[PDB]
């Protein structure tokens, strides 16, 4: 009757995928990743808030520590504040930073030990005892980032040494 | 090298002198100075950028 | 005519302020790394 | 001479953050040919929450 | 210290020329067929 | 202009009359040669981008930059110009979300 | 498709909280400096950066 | 070479060394201190997606070759402003032929023109008609007609017109 043109092209690209797909059913390592597991786990690391708020406060952090850079509560707030948003490497940066330009400060000291990793607590506990002996605070930082029995007793021991008068 | 690439820069740079000059000034000017064309923008010139043989 | 002729290799600029900062960063951060190995109970020069 | 207009807490809290409270800026004009002072203060309200930069 | 009361300067600072600011170098299964 | 888009849509609607040009033997042993090929590469597929790819922030950010060059700083911009240039802002602004749409779109977004 | 007539405003009287809102948001106003000087002793760029 | 010997004392290649080679280099001008070496190198494919951008732009652009930000500057015309300026009679002699004279002005070193600056914003700030942005436009090339009027004007310029300005 009436010709259907479309047609025959629609059998012939049949025919040619099946063909394909029975070749292609020959492959060794073709990988898929199923859209089902990907949308579901899409939302696994969903939330900071606003961008815009938390670049305000980023924009008041860097000006409160270019304004201040001997404060560690500036040091201390750049520190959450990078940590809170972003990386923690910026945040560790930010605290060496403040470290570096606020010595002896047993604050910033802390959020240096809290925004670094222990291989690098133990560094600036060390540098914190340095520029700022007989502190409480730091010797129970370098204690508690020992992760064992003899070196939280030398620890124990070095803060003895150092403040008897510590209860 | 292509000395007929050359002869199309010159004629290139020629034809855009023209359209300058017939922007510029509505008859044909006899022998506008290259001041005009070739000084650079900062000092007020058109600033062109020329490789041809135009002796000062 | 030459190849090179008014050709001019650009040269960097601002090279001083950059040297001096590479001299700020330098002398700030020399107490840090003179104790940088140095740690606080895996040391017998650290208290000293 | 309003280098100090810029005015916030940026007081450390016991845990979890530290305060982000402004503070009520102000701004200072003096006459010493005179022996004038007029303070002209700016409030907190007005440099919070008011989507803009610094400049 | 206490050291209530810090003022800010926000400023159109930090001028970057497309280079490292201090001299110092700042450089730093398979498809086939079963 | 017309008259190539007229062309090219006639040349379309014989493609799909006249079918696939390419018959499916010859389909079938390119296939099976790039196959071969690959395997002695040893080509390893490149999988969709992960939850976590180290890299993707990077990527995303110079995908970003380079889609904003071609927006030159000229007299005015388009409505779907300055869309554009509000979309790159916001991607510029929070590069997580508009990772997670642009995956969300590569997996679902088929037409 | 009418052609709207050759006509412009008539006078400017306001100014200041009336009309200065949209000349401050909309048609903000730039830097206005260090973008149109030449300095025509100098040269800042380069000879051909453009 | 120079990269191998610092690392040899564990140091960083300054910018003083091998500054000249800058312009040089195997990329064009050598541009490894340039910024965002570390983040641009991590995204390939710089050429094929330079000469695909063709069919994506309607700006043809003839720097096809290589990018600026990712090669380096492979040329420095500025001796070649330099060159120009001196062989047209030197910075003297082309205002000679202009009309910085008559300006008055015994500064040939601070004097700034304003570029597309001489109204308010030639009206650019409005909605104005295409007949009054041609005019608009063109306003620029009166100004560059009268700054190089006096070298243009001259009778040996054109033909023999002689028209004197009324009153």
């Amino acid at each position: 009757g009436e010709l259907d043109m479309r047609k025959i092209g629609q059998a012939r690209n049949t025919l040619m995928d099946m063909r394909l797909s029975q070749v292609s059913d020959s492959v060794s390592g073709q990988t898929v990743v199923d859209p089902k597991g990907y949308l579901t786990d899409l939302n696994s690391m969903i939330p900071g808030g606003d961008i815009n708020d938390i670049k305000k406060a980023r924009l008041l952090l860097k000006s409160v520590r270019e304004t201040n850079p001997h404060h560690p509560p500036a040091w201390i707030a750049s520190a959450r504040l990078e940590e809170v948003t972003g990386k923690l490497q910026v945040a560790r940066n930010l605290i060496m930073k403040g470290t570096e330009m606020c010595p002896k400060s047993e604050d910033v000291w802390l959020e240096a030990a809290r925004l670094q990793p222990g291989d690098t607590a133990k560094a600036v506990v060390a540098q914190a005892v340095r520029h700022l002996p007989q502190s409480v605070r730091i010797y129970i930082r370098a204690a508690e980032l020992e992760t064992d029995i003899r070196a939280k007793k030398r620890v124990l021991r070095k803060a003895l040494e150092h403040v008897p008068n510590s209860v | 090298n292509t000395q007929e690439l050359l002869d199309l820069l010159v004629k290139c740079e020629n034809k855009i002198q023209t359209r300058i000059k017939i922007g510029l000034n509505s008859k044909m000017p006899s022998r506008f100075p290259p001041v005009v064309f070739y000084t650079p923008k900062e000092l007020g010139g058109l600033g062109m950028l020329s490789m041809g043989h135009v002796l000062i | 005519t030459r190849m090179g002729d008014k050709a001019q290799r650009t040269k960097p600029q601002m090279q001083e302020e950059r040297r001096a900062k590479r001299r700020k960063r330098d002398e700030d951060r020399h107490d840090i790394n003179k104790m940088k190995g140095y740690t606080l109970l895996s040391e017998g020069i650290d208290e000293m | 001479d309003d280098t100090n207009v810029y005015r916030v807490t940026i007081h450390k809290t016991f845990e979890g953050n530290l305060t982000t409270k402004p503070i009520n800026g102000a701004i200072f004009i003096f006459n010493p040919r005179t022996g004038q002072l007029f303070l002209k203060i700016i409030h907190t309200s007005v440099w919070a929450g008011q989507k803009r930069l610094g400049q | 210290d206490e050291t209530y009361g810090v003022n800010v300067q926000f400023e159109s600072d930090e001028e970057e020329g497309d280079e490292d600011v201090y001299g110092e170098v700042r450089e730093e299964c398979t498809l086939s067929a079963n | 202009t017309r008259l190539y888009l007229k062309a090219e849509q006639e040349r379309q609607h014989n493609y799909l009359k006249d079918g696939p040009y390419i018959t499916a033997e010859e389909a079938v042993a390119v296939y099976t040669t790039t196959v071969h090929w690959l395997e002695s590469r040893r080509f390893s597929p490149i999988p969709f981008p992960p939850l976590s790819y180290k890299h993707d922030t990077k990527l995303l950010i110079l995908a970003l930059e380079r889609l904003k060059e071609a927006y030159s700083v000229k007299s005015r911009l388009n409505q779907s110009q300055r869309e554009e240039l509000g979309l790159i802002e916001q991607a510029y602004d929070n590069p997580h979300e508009a990772l997670s749409r642009i995956k969300r779109h590569l997996l679902t977004q088929r037409a | 498709k009418p052609l709207p007539a050759p006509l412009d405003g008539q006078r400017k009287k306001r100014g200041g909280r009336r009309y200065r809102k949209m000349k401050e948001r909309l048609g903000l106003t730039e830097i206005r400096k260090q973008a149109n000087r030449m300095s025509f002793g100098e040269i800042e760029e380069d000879a051909y950066q453009e | 070479l120079k990269r191998q010997e610092a690392i040899a004392q564990n140091r960083r290649l300054t910018l003083e060394d091998l500054e000249d080679s800058w312009d040089r280099g195997i990329p064009r001008i050598n541009t490894l201190f340039q910024k965002d070496r570390h983040t641009l190198a991590y995204d390939k494919g710089w050429r094929v997606r330079t000469d695909f951008k063709q069919y994506q732009v309607l700006k043809q652009n003839p720097f096809w070759w290589t990018h600026q930000r990712h090669d380096g500057k492979l040329w420095n015309l500025n001796n070649y402003r330099t060159d120009m300026i001196q062989a047209l009679g030197g910075v003297e002699g082309i205002l000679e032929h202009t009309l910085f004279k008559g300006t008055y002005f015994p500064t040939w070193e601070g004097l700034f023109w304003e570029k597309a600056s001489g109204f308010e914003e030639s009206m650019k700030w409005k909605k104005l008609t295409n007949a009054q942005r041609s005019g608009l436009n063109q306003i620029p090339n009166r100004r560059f007609t009268l700054w190089w009027s006096p070298t243009i004007n001259r009778a040996n310029v054109y033909v023999g017109f002689q028209v004197q300005l009324d009153l």
